[PDB]
Formats: C-alpha cells, structure tokens, sequence
C-alpha cells in the first residue's frame, strides 16, 4: 500500500528546510 | 456588500502593517529577563527554547540564532526579513512576536508559547485527518495567505512542522525564516523538499503561487497521511513534483480531488490562487461550501480537538531534544551585518 511505502521510507520524521 | 467588507478589512490591515514595517521595534527585552527551561524544537538555522519571564512568570518560546552561523550559511538577509516581518504582522493564525533583542553572539525572537505541539506530531500519530478536520485547518491557512499576500508577503515554508496547535485547537503559523516582502517575482531556492513548487525546482522566477501549491501539498498530506510526492531522497521527490502526475487515495472525495488538482497545477499561470479571481477561486470551491469564513477568523467553529494541557510550562506535546549551552562571547560578533535587528 502507498501508506506502507511511506511508513517504511526515510522521510517520516520532522523535515528540515533546504 | 460582503466583498467590499473584505476589501476594507485588507486595506486597513495594510495601513496598520506598513506603519510597523517602516518603523520596526527593536531591543525590547534582554536575556537575563528570562530563565531558559528546555528546547521545544529545531530547524536548519537554530533552536526554539521554552523560557520563563522572571518578573511576570509567563512562559514564552525563544528562537535563538548564532550570528556567526547565520553569516556562514548566507542567511543574513533572510533573518532580517524574518524579524522585520514578524514584528509587523497581526493575524489570528500567526504566532505573536512579544520581544526581540541581540547580544554579542546571538539574535533572539521571543514569541508567545503555543503549547499544543506541532500539527506534525498529531498528524503522524493519528495517521490521517478526516476531510472535515483537514478542512478546518485548511481554511485557516487560506485566510492567512489571503492576509499575507495582500501585504506583498510570501511565506515559503508551509508544512505541518510549522503549524502549532493552540489551547483552543486553532493554528498558529511559526518560522518566518523564508518569508519575504516582494512585489513581482523572486528566485531564491528555499523551502522544504516535499513542499517545493515546480517553478522553484526548475530555477524559474516565482511569486505567491508557490504558497498556493504548498497549500495543495498540505491538504493532501493532512487527508492522506502522506505527502503527494515522497521518496527516500530529495532528487526523487523533485522528479515526481515536476512530472505533472499526482495520484489520490481511493477515499478522497470528488470535491477534494478537484481542489487538489487545481492547487497542484504545475503551470503557475493555471494554478488556483493565481488566476483572475485570486483567493476567491479557493474560497468559493465546492470543497469549502460549508465553511463560514468569518466564523473561522473569529475562532467560533468547534475545533477537531483540544490539546492536552498539564499546567503552564508543560511541554508534553513536544518531543525532547539534546540541550546545548547558550554561550555569549565577551566580544561583539557581526555587528554591522545585524545593525537593524
Ligand atoms: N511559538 C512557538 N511555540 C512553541 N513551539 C515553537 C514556537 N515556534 C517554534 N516552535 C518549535 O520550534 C520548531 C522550530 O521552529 P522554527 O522557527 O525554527 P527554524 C517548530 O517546529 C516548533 O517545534
């Protein structure tokens, strides 16, 4: 599922500005 | 007429803003007025600490920037923008700057402490928001951008991490580090990867339409529980953003998909918020038909939830962070660069 793919990704925590 | 009342509201709000924009406040507190308690959160440029004012006992949230780091990272003008703008604005959904000052080493912006935590935390924990709940939050951002854009301000860092939940369950937008007052277009590569509009990625000139694109990303993320363009590394995110392709969860309503495609238009000249009717294309969209815009502004709509509150100074709605010492050199650093702060 797309949800499962997101939850297993590296970018589920707080995201910093570039 | 309702439309005239809105025009009059915005004209008076601009008069009020411009007085403060042209004559900014400066040097309205000092560090030893406060005891530092704990770090509330971090960003690429600094940290925000819970502090307690010694004389009144009130708690505040203090953003601290190291002047030498700001210079090294080429953020001088952005930091001057942040403080000049935040001391001049006044809106129900913008965090209040209470004091600002500097010393030999650092710059300080003392805000009202917003105790309910980042929207981010609540959104990740619950998974996704229902459409009515997402709509409640989205309406506040629509009004906030109507206000900011009318003052020639572009915000440029919308994301759940920057949307704090107050004790009434309403939003307070924080972090004006990339906010800028501009008439016509600008070019800086700034923002957060998931939220960048195509014209930023493609190194084109851009305008306030980037904030409307970012609203599309935010509404999608609130209602889906994940962003419309995600990957493990920024470059793969950028490829998806510029592609013109977006997929929606099967549970999204017809009206939500329609609104989102209109905000996530890759051609800024076709994007909602940037057409002839401006913000009214968004406010009049079917997905917002049940929204009472004045009731939202006045904070009279029942909130989706009230954050838990265990007394003043409680930080249980925020993660814990490693603490670092706030040192102040005996010698003034970067005085000329930060004169106006
Ligand atoms: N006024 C505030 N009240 C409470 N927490 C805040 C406040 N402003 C910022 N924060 C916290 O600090 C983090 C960094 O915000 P910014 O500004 O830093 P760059 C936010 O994501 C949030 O966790």
């Amino acid at each position: 599922t797309t949800y499962a793919d997101f939850i297993a990704s590296g970018r589920t925590g707080r995201r910093s500005a570039i | 007429s309702e439309q005239e009342s809105v025009k009059e509201f915005l004209a008076k709000a601009k008069e009020e803003f411009l007085k403060k924009w042209e004559s900014p406040s400066q040097n309205t507190a000092q560090l030893d007025h406060f005891d530092r308690i704990k770090t509330l959160g971090t960003g690429s440029f600094g940290r925000v600490m819970l502090v307690k004012h010694k004389e009144t006992g009130n708690h505040y949230a203090m953003k601290i920037l190291d002047k030498q780091k700001v210079v090294k990272l080429k953020q001088i003008e952005h930091t001057l923008n942040e403080k000049r703008i935040l001391q001049a604005v006044n809106f129900p959904f913008l965090v209040k700057l209470e004091f600002s000052f500097k010393d030999n080493s650092n710059l300080y912006m003392v805000m009202e402490y917003v105790p309910g935590g980042e929207m981010f935390s609540h959104l990740r924990r619950i998974g996704r928001f229902s459409e009515p709940h997402a709509r409640f939050y989205a309406a506040q951002i629509v009004l906030t951008f109507e206000y900011l854009h009318s003052l020639d301000l572009i915000y440029r860092d919308l994301k759940p991490e920057n949307l704090l939940i107050d004790q009434q369950g309403y939003i307070q937008v924080t972090d004006f580090g990339f906010a800028k007052r501009v008439k016509g277009r600008t070019w800086t590569l700034c923002g957060t990867p998931e939220y960048l509009a195509p014209e930023i990625i493609l190194s084109k000139g851009y305008n306030k339409a980037v904030d409307w694109w970012a609203l599309g990303v935010l509404i999608y993320e609130m209602a889906a529980g994940y962003p419309p363009f995600f990957a493990d590394q920024p470059i793969q995110i950028y490829e998806k953003i510029v592609s013109g392709k977006v997929r929606f969860p099967s549970h999204f309503s017809s009206d939500l998909k329609d609104l989102l495609r209109n905000l996530l238009q890759v051609d800024l000249t076709k994007r909602f918020g940037n057409l002839k009717n401006g913000v009214n294309d968004i406010k009049n969209h079917k997905w917002f038909a049940t929204t009472d815009w004045i009731a939202i502004y006045q904070r009279k709509v029942e909130a989706p939830f009230i954050p838990k509150f265990k007394g003043p100074g409680d930080t249980s709605n925020f993660d814990d962070y490693e603490e670092e010492e706030i040192r102040v050199s005996i010698n003034e650093k970067c005085g000329k660069e930060f004169t106006e702060f």
